[PDB]
């Protein structure tokens, strides 16, 4: 194929994607079971029969997790935000450089999957000492998210590059947002890098005797938050600059676009106490503060969710719709690329609800580590994020490879999206309820059956929502594997360009918002500001104690 | 005017305004 | 038409703006509200208070449960509780109701959850550190405390007991 020859970011792109569903599909085989175990059904049994080196309800609880909200997430922000700005400017990204962190990627994750598929490594995605995993898992953990301070290399360059062939002009859009995106991700995955190299690792390898609880949580969740937005941004980035134009509109504010990500660079990391509300040894009044802070951070997409929906109505309106609902109706709903994002956006609106709540300081107190959580966190990644990434199988796949999308795979594609969006909402209405009944999360509740009598109604909602999303899945995997798998090639896709929309004002925000080094910094005092007084008292006052393996 | 963005936005709004209330008389009925 | 559609979205979402930032200041304002009040006690106390978890079990305060309850004022108890794998000490916490209780809770292996079913006492334990906590209660009777930090193969059956007194 000579299209590759002349756009190998295509190939590399592609690896991105697969390696990232494959994750998905693998890492969501037990969300079915995990969800009729939360409606008081154990089938853990029959899924021992099928994976019989799965050991316990909390070893497949790892692997989704790691494989769901670690790795997919990550590649799909890494296969999106490196591809997008590059066709934008047109120009070709290092592929040395995007290789070598395909290659850190696989590799990384490959590591990680031998313990924890070897059940030596089932502390959780959060891996909270002294739960002590296998060193393997860090070190193949560490490696794999490193990989992507490659990609904010190679997008650094590109936008570089550009910048020194066009002096005095603002950045394109889509690169706008892939370069304060892969900057905010670079301080954000300082606080887990520092983690992984001042405690875990060594720890892991039998160079400390113990770790500090506290201070290893504290630096964890510096990054852990941020890494949330790093997960919803690819899923913004086209839901900004490509959904607009599938529905049969336009973008209606550049600008707009531009402050909200310019927000999440700067209010997207100085944050992380908000999982910490219930942690001994940080001073009250530093939790108000990011309390506070976590908040604003809601801003940029209370403000997307007006900038989209105005986007939507009006290509709405364009397409013949009138009334105060006509414009819903008029959009595509026949094309699975604009069904999902929107089904996603959907769920988002008692998804960023319930994470308003969580933020407020004292009323965390009655939803922590309950089942409103996850609740609160489908809806938003498994969910938006993963619908989002879905739909772009219809786009993005045939613009990859050239393979086309029959009629038929069109029509799954809406079933699949469809069905996995309201699996989402029955098992986001079951999870809420439940936690708001004080069912805890991360337990195998089935397990002991007579414990939560109370929360019997919510229970159905698990089950149902179970079987569902067990047949999105179902329908997902052979849906891929029809169109990874399938016969015909059409080279004309692979060269078409990405439906990327037009847009259809105020020139000097835009370029105050083009001062890219000055935020960047800016972004970072706040990180300094917001950790550095309590970082500085806990690492004067550190108190390792021994590791634990109670699996 | 976007009548349709303000249903959207009051939707929104009312979503977080009932989660919102709703966990905060919770919190005083468990205080 | 396309220039004023244009004009009246960007028109209508500087409202929107405006009033999703009045929303959000108004919660910040009923969130300090919290803070000067009893029921700001769950916060745990920011102070930091370093345990050895290898010896807790046979010195200190933990080592005793039968003695983990102390009148540390005229209507006022602290209570030293060791949240462990798999269950907590004392076993049932027993206290008067209509007094405060300051509950300093420890760990001597892994994090574990203390959240008090039906009350918004829930904090993390971690090892190496003591948690303190106040609440009054205002109901006597049964309370169960539920462990919801995942602790190992053992966490969906580590429950605990306090029991108010009338
Ligand atoms: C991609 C993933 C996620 C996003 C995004 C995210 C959003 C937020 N989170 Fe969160 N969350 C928290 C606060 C929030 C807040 C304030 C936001 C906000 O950024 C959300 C703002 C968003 C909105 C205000 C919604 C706007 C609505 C939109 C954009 C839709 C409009 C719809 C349209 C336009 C469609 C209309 C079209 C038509 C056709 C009608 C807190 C604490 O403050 C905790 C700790 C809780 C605890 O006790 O552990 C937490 C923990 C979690 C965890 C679990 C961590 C763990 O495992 O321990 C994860 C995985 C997670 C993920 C995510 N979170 N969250
Ligand atoms: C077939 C769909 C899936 C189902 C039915 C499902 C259901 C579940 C359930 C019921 C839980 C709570 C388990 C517990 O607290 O014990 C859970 C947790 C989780 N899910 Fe999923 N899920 C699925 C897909 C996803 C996807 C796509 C992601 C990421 C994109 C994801 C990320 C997570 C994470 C972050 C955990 C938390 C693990 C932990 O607490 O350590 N979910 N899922
Ligand atoms: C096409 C994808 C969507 C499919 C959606 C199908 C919904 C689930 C089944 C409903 C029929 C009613 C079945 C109820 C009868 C059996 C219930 C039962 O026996 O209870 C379980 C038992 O308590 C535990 O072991
Ligand atoms: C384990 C480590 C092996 C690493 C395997 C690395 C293989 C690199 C393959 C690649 O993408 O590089 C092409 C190169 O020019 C050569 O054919
Ligand atoms: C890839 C990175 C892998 C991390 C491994 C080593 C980093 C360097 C760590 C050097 C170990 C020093 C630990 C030390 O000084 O030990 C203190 C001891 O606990 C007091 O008695
Ligand atoms: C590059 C490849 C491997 C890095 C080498 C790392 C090898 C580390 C081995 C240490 C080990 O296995 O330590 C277990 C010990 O009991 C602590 O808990
Ligand atoms: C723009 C960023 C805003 C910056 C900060 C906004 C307001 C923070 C001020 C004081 C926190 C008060 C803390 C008091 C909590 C103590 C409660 C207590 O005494 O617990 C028992
Ligand atoms: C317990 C909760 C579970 C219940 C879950 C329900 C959640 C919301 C479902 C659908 C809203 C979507 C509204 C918009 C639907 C658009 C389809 C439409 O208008 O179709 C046009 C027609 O086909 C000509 O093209
Ligand atoms: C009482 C409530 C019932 C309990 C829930 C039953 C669960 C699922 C039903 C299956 C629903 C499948 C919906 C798919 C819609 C679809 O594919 O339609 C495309 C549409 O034209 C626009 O995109
Ligand atoms: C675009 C999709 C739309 C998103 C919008 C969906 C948000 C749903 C909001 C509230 C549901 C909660 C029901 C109302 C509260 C009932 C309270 C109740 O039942 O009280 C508890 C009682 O103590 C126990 O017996
Ligand atoms: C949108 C899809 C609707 C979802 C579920 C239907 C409602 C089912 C809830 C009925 C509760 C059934 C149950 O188990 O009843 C409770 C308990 O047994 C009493 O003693
Ligand atoms: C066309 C396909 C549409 C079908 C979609 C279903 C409609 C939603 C309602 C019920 C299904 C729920 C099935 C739940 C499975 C059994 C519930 C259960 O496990 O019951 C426990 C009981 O409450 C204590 O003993
Ligand atoms: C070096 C790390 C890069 C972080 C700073 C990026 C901002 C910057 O240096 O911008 C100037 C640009 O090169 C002129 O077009
Ligand atoms: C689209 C699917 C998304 C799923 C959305 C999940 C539904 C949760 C909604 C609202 C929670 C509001 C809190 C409800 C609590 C009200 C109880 C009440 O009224 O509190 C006073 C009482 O004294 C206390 O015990
Ligand atoms: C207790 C609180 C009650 C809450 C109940 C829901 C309130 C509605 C929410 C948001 C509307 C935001 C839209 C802001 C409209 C501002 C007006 C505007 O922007 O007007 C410009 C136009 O040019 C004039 O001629
Ligand atoms: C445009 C007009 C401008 C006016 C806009 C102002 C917004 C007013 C909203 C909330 C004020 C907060 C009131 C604080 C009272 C909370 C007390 C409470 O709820 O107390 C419960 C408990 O029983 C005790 O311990
Ligand atoms: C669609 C979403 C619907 C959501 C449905 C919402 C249901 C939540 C209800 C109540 C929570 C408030 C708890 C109130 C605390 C009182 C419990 C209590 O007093 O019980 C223990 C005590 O020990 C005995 O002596
Ligand atoms: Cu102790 Cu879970
Ligand atoms: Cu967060």
């Amino acid at each position: 194929s000579r299209v590759y020859e002349a756009y190998p970011e295509k190939k590399a792109t592609l690896y991105f994607l697969v390696l990232g569903f494959l994750a998905l599909i693998v890492g969501s085989l037990f969300g079915p079971f995990q969800a009729l175990n939360y409606g008081n059904v154990d089938a853990y049994p029959l899924l021992k029969r099928l994976l019989p080196f799965v050991q316990s309800y909390y070893q497949g609880l790892t692997l989704h997790g790691v494989l769901n909200a670690i790795v997919f997430t990550q590649l799909f922000a890494q296969a999106i935000m490196v591809y997008l700005p590059a066709r934008e400017l047109n120009m070709r990204p290092n592929m040395g450089l995007m290789w070598l962190s395909w290659w850190m990627a696989f590799i990384g994750l490959v590591v990680a999957a031998l313990p924890l598929l070897a059940n030596e490594a089932t502390v959780l995605y959060t891996f909270y000492p002294p739960l002590k995993g296998h060193w393997a898992f860090y070190l193949g953990a560490s490696v794999f998210v490193l990989s992507t301070w490659v990609s904010i290399y190679i997008v650094l360059d590109l936008w570089r590059r550009w910048k020194a062939a066009n002096p005095g002009k603002v950045t394109p859009l889509v690169t706008y947002m892939a370069v304060v995106f892969w900057l905010m991700w670079f301080l954000a995955s300082l606080g887990l890098v520092l983690e992984a190299v001042l405690f875990l690792l060594p720890w892991s390898f039998g160079l400390v005797e113990g770790v500090d609880p506290l201070v290893a949580r504290t630096l964890f969740w510096w990054t852990v938050h941020p890494i949330v937005y790093f997960w919803l941004l690819p899923a913004y980035a086209i839901i900004y600059t490509i959904l607009p134009k599938q529905a049969g509109g336009k973008l209606v504010s550049d600008p707009m676009a531009r402050l909200a990500f310019l927000l999440f660079l700067l209010l997207s990391t100085p944050v992380g106490f908000h999982h910490q509300f219930a942690d001994p040894g940080i001073d009250p009044t530093w939790k108000m503060i990011h309390s506070v802070l976590t908040l604003f951070v809601a801003v940029p997409s209370l403000m997307t969710a007006f900038t989209v929906a105005a986007s939507l109505e009006f290509a709405g309106r364009l397409r013949g719709g009138r009334g105060l609902f006509g414009w819903i109706r008029a959009l595509p709903w026949d094309n699975p690329a604009f069904v999902a994002p929107v089904l996603g956006l959907l769920g988002f609106i008692p998804g960023g609800a319930g994470g308003i709540v969580n933020a407020s300081f004292t009323l965390d107190y009655v939803v922590h580590n309950t089942a409103w959580v996850p609740g609160h966190f489908h809806l938003q990644v498994a969910s938006l994020v993963t619908l989002t990434a879905m739909g772009s199988l219809y786009w993005l796949l045939p613009n990859l490879t050239g393979k086309p999308i029959s009629d038929a795979q069109r029509r799954l594609g809406l079933a699949v999206v469809w069905l996995w969006f309201l699996g989402m909402m029955i098992m986001a209405v079951g999870l809420h309820w439940a936690g708001l009944l004080n069912v805890p999360r991360r337990a195998y509740i089935a397990q002991v059956p007579d414990a939560y009598p109370h929360a019997a109604v919510p229970m159905v909602f698990n089950v149902l929502a179970g079987i569902v999303l067990l047949v999105a899945l179902l329908l997902f995997i052979y849906g891929l594997f029809s169109v990874l798998l399938s016969r015909e090639r059409k080279p004309e896709l692979a060269e078409a360009p990405l439906p990327f929309a037009e847009v259809i004002e105020d020139r000097r925000l835009v370029l105050a918002m083009d001062r890219i080094g000055f935020w960047f910094a800016v972004a970072a005092i706040l990180v300094v500001l917001a950790y550095g007084p309590t970082l500085v008292q806990l690492f004067g006052h550190l108190n390792p104690v021994p590791g634990w393996r109670l699996w | 005017k976007p009548k349709g963005a303000l249903a959207v936005i009051l939707v929104l709004t009312l979503t977080i305004l009932v989660f919102w209330l709703g966990v905060y008389a919770v919190f005083f009925a468990r205080g | 038409d396309e220039h004023k559609a244009h004009k009246a979205i960007l028109a209508y979402e500087k409202g929107w703006l405006a009033f999703s930032l009045a929303m959000l200041f108004v919660f910040i304002a009923l969130i300090a509200y919290t803070l000067a009040t009893h029921t700001a006690g769950v916060i745990p106390a920011g102070k930091l208070e370093r345990v050895d978890p290898t010896t807790v079990r046979q010195e200190g305060p933990w080592a005793d449960p039968a003695q983990a309850v102390v009148q540390t004022g005229p209507n006022q108890y602290t209570v030293y509780v060791l949240a462990f794998a798999f269950g907590y000490q004392p076993n049932p916490i027993e206290v008067p109701q209509g007094a405060e209780i300051v509950f300093k809770i420890t760990s001597p292996d892994v994090i574990h959850g203390f959240h008090v079913e039906g009350t918004n006492i829930n904090v993390e334990v971690l090892p190496g550190e003591v948690s303190t906590v106040r609440y009054t209660f205002k109901r006597p009777g049964e309370y169960r405390i539920i462990c919801n930090q995942y602790c190992g193969l053992g966490h969906q059956n580590m429950f605990g007991t306090i029991v108010v007194k009338e």
